[PDB]
RNA sequence: UCCCCCGUGCCCAUAGCGGCGUGGAACCACCCGUUCCCAUUCCGAACACGGAAGUGAAACGCGCCAGCGCCGAUGGUACUGGGCGGGCGACCGCCUGGGAGAGUAGGUCGGUGCGGGGG
RNA sequence: GGGCGGUCGCCUCCUAAAAGGUAACGGAGGCGCCCAAAGGUCCCCUCAGGCGGGACGGAAAUCCGCCGGAGAGCGCAAGGGUAGAAGGGGGCCUGACUGCGAGGCCUGCAAGCCGAGCAGGGGCGAAAGCCGGGCCUAGUGAACCGGUGGUCCCGUGUGGA
RNA sequence: CUGACUGGGGCCUGUAGAGCACUGAUAGGGCUAGGGGGCCCACCAGCCUACCAAACCCUGUCAAACUCCGAAGGGUCCCA
């Protein structure tokens, strides 16, 4: 609460979530991942600001 | 082994102060003088400091007998 | 008292012992909570080479023809005290295929 | 003068749930344990809180023998 | 390679017989390691670690120290963990030798105390932490890296039980006596 | 008075006082004891009260020996509260001892002087405690 | 149809600990080096590789030593389902079954499988 | 008795009577979190203390040898368990996946928890195998009304909104 | 014919009891890290402590929140 920012991971080309914080107070400034979407196949993904 | 930052030690001759140095291992070719500087017995190295080098006038018997007139 | 014990998972229920000696080798095919021993090569028992990691190729396609004479297909690998290094005894037959 | 500590939590109610001698089907709590006080045999798989289950269904049996835990097997039928 | 050699096999390995030793092949005593390390001197040096000492180290023997960590966060001497303090080495190899014949017949001259060290430093199964003071004053070095007194320590470790058996060995492998 | 300086716990219950007695019937320390019959309890006053009660008596030799130790709080309520709103507070550590225990031992006292002195010192406990001598009943191979 | 040694097991301290022996023809360990496949917050100590001129000192097996540790019997209560009573109370007594933990005697420094080597 | 004071939910130990449960304004304490590693796989090592020493050093910094079988540590209070790792160090990655889930523990119901295994596509390891977060138990909130993306399902005669 | 209950077999516990090996308190005795200190000495070149006291070992204890141990019983499953 007020230091964890949660948020969701985004396709990084077109539309889905994957909803795991990333912290604001360490400085885990935009964090590549990879994770499985439903029809990209495994594709890489990114933060959003939600 | 571990190539990398360990140096190859470069040989360097030191310069045979007493007998032989150990060869040629660092690049420190240079030592003041007196490798061993004795035996070790440790056979006295003296160099004559504050202590008994002047002996003369000091550290003797002056001033008559060895002081029969004491009583 | 080293000792790594990767023989303490057992998920499979069928492993090949290896033993490495500084001299030579020896391997195994143990069944798991029976106790017998099924089939074995041994270096200096069929005294194959004197290299020891040379040993490795031919009592691989020794022990692979006797497990493949026996039966067995549906074996492991274990790795006691030794690394994956070395003396590999890799084969193309029966189960283990590395 | 009042009452300084009188909550207690609830109790998640673990336990042994089935003993030996028993039928049981695939999936079968043998044990709720809070640690793990029982060792996986054969046939037996933890879970995230120490629980233990079965594999197969068969007659399970405990204490095959000592020197490291207590173990459950759960020893299929033939 | 060669280094006092001829002094540690015919000067230590028949020396050891008539007089000390059960005369069979490995119990006569001989040398297993020597340990090195420096333990920060005093206290920390400085803030953020620096690493060299593990240069002027791999100046004077040619290898770098191992910087080990910190062990838990007393802090009653500002104690933390992380930010590793340690500057411990063993190296043991003919390379001991490389290192330990020249402080063998450099350190015990060109520093000054009195003549010797103890005999009384012997601990149990023998493995003798000697403890010298400081030495970057002559050790061949020409004053490189002169940031405080900065000393070492050094623990030749033999393989026999008893002081007389790592005595037996380390005054006629030459060092001094009763200080 | 005397008191344990250090506790995991401060308050603790009550129980049952059944059982014979758990150990302590053989004396092993001196040549006399006051053995106990009655289950109760040991207050720290009554520890004081009996033990003042043998220096004050016999004087100059015979060291006494004391083998209890009071480790449970008596938990009383203050004066004029209703029940409930928690425990009482603690005033003094009671010792709990069983029939058949030996509680006190003198030391260095002849017959008809320790008769006496475990006599002065019965009347000042609330259990019927009789007095046994240094018999042959040890527990000794 | 047997002894010795090496792998791999089951018994879960009657298997260990400590001391005293003993063994390398035969395995195993130790050793001599690192030249490559490999490695070390650093080092061939431990993993890895050529060996193998020397060894059983260390470690490892076997044998001995009961004190160190451990296991530990028959009785005897403590305790207690169940039933019957006593005491103002704190708490006790009897019968029927069950039956400890300590302590004592005593035992032990191993028992038993499978697969290999030598005679 | 009511008022004043304290408490209202979750977790740990006892009370709690050797299955589970079990009350009191009974005793002792914690929580409204945190970790891109404090996660997964693979590969190495065994701790805390005591003794003998040291160059400073408190008797605790760092190093060596012996004893030490778990008295340390496991983010956090307490309990269980752990060195035949869950503990400490390093490489590579994000399974801190998506659709399900046999069979169960417990429960009045609602909830809470374990989950072998199937498909797609991965990570680690040569493989055997593991990975659907954290050694575990606390770290939270049913429903309703709405906010932001996707789905193009409905969209009031028709096509769109 | 499965039920309450009972008989023959297993499994489980940590209560009564008992115990100090673990967690703490403890009546004494021996040893004495050291400390007001030292009879007082060129300080280490001591001596007894009738001064205090760490840690260790015995004779002895106590515990709902201690268990190296551990029943009687209870629950569960198979047969009658
Ligand atoms: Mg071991
Ligand atoms: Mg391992
Ligand atoms: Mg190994
Ligand atoms: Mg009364
Ligand atoms: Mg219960
Ligand atoms: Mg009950
Ligand atoms: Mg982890
Ligand atoms: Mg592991
Ligand atoms: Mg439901
Ligand atoms: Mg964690
Ligand atoms: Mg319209
Ligand atoms: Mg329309
Ligand atoms: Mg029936
Ligand atoms: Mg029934
Ligand atoms: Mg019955
Ligand atoms: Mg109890
Ligand atoms: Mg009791
Ligand atoms: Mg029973």
């Amino acid at each position: 609460v007020r230091i964890k920012l949660l948020l969701e991971c985004t396709e990084c080309k077109r539309r889905n979530y994957a909803t795991e914080k990333n912290k604001r107070n360490t400085p885990n400034k935009l964090e590549l991942r990879k994770y499985c979407p439903w029809c990209r196949k495994h594709t890489v993904h990114r933060e959003v600001k939600i | 082994m571990k190539e990398g930052i360990h140096p190859k030690l470069v040989p360097a001759r030191i310069i045979c102060g007493c007998g032989n140095v150990i060869e040629t291992y660092s690049t420190k070719p240079e030592i003041y003088v007196e490798v061993c500087s004795k035996c070790h017995p440790f056979y006295t190295g003296q160099q004559r400091f504050v202590d008994t080098e002047g002996r003369v006038e000091r550290f003797q018997r002056r001033y008559g007998d060895s002081y029969r007139k004491g009583r | 008292k080293f000792r790594v014990r990767n023989r303490i998972k057992r998920t499979g229920r069928l492993r090949l012992s290896v033993f490495r000696s500084l001299k030579h080798i020896y391997a195994q095919i143990i069944d798991d909570e029976k106790g017998v021993t099924l089939v074995s090569a041994s270096s200096l028992a069929l005294k194959l080479k004197g290299n020891k990691t040379e040993v490795a190729r031919q009592v691989g396609r020794a022990l692979a023809e006797k497990a493949l004479a026996l039966g067995i297909k549906q074996v492991a690998f274990d790795r006691g005290p030794y690394k994956y290094h070395g003396r590999v005894k890799a084969l193309a037959e029966g189960a283990r295929e590395g | 003068g009042s009452t300084r500590n009188g909550r207690d939590s609830q109790a998640k109610r673990l336990g042994v749930k089935r003993y030996e001698g028993q039928v049981v089907r695939a999936g079968n709590i043998l044990v709720r344990q809070r640690g793990t006080r029982f060792k996986p045999g054969k046939n037996v798989g933890m879970g995230r809180d120490f629980t233990l289950f079965a594999l197969v269904d068969g007659v399970v049996e405990f204490q095959d023998r000592g020197r490291l835990g207590r173990y459950v097997h759960v020893r299929p039928l033939a | 390679d060669v280094a006092l050699k001829r002094k540690y096999y015919e000067e230590v390995r028949p020396e050891l017989i008539r007089r000390f030793g059960y005369q069979n092949v490995w119990e006569v005593p001989r040398l297993e390691k020597v340990v090195i390390n420096q333990g920060l001197g005093e206290a920390k040096e400085d803030a953020r670690i620096l690493e060299k000492a593990a240069q002027e180290l791999a100046l004077i023997t040619g290898q770098k120290p191992a910087v080990t960590r910190a062990k838990k966060s007393i802090s009653n001497f500002k104690l933390r963990k992380g930010m590793p303090i340690g500057l411990r080495v063993t190296l043991r190899r003919d390379r001991m030798w490389i290192f330990l014949e020249k402080l063998l017949n450099v350190a015990l001259p060109r520093i000054r105390d009195f003549r010797g060290l103890n005999p009384n430093s012997f601990d149990g199964r023998g493995n003798y932490n000697l403890g010298l003071r400081e030495q970057l004053i002559f050790p061949e070095i020409t004053y490189d890296m002169v940031d405080a007194l900065r000393g070492m320590d050094i623990a030749v470790v033999t393989t026999a039980e008893t002081d007389e058996e790592a005595r037996a060995l380390l005054e006629l492998l030459g060092f001094p006596f009763r200080k | 008075m005397l008191m344990p300086r250090r506790m995991k716990y401060r308050k603790q219950q009550r129980g049952r006082l059944k059982g014979a007695t758990k150990g302590g019937d053989y004396v092993a320390f001196g040549d006399y004891g006051l053995v106990a019959l009655e289950p109760a309890w040991i207050t720290a006053q009554q520890i004081e009260a009996a033990r003042v009660a043998m220096v004050r008596h016999f004087r100059r030799g015979g060291k006494i020996f004391i083998r209890i130790f009071p480790d449970k709080p008596y938990t009383k309520k203050p004066l004029e509260v209703r029940m409930g709103k928690g425990k009482g507070n603690v005033e003094g550590y009671v010792a709990v001892v069983k029939p058949g225990r030996v509680m006190f031992e003198v030391a260095g006292v002849t017959e008809e002087q320790a008769m006496e002195a475990l006599r002065i010192a019965g009347h000042k406990l609330p259990i019927k405690t009789k007095i046994v001598r240094r018999d042959a009943y040890d527990e000794a191979q």
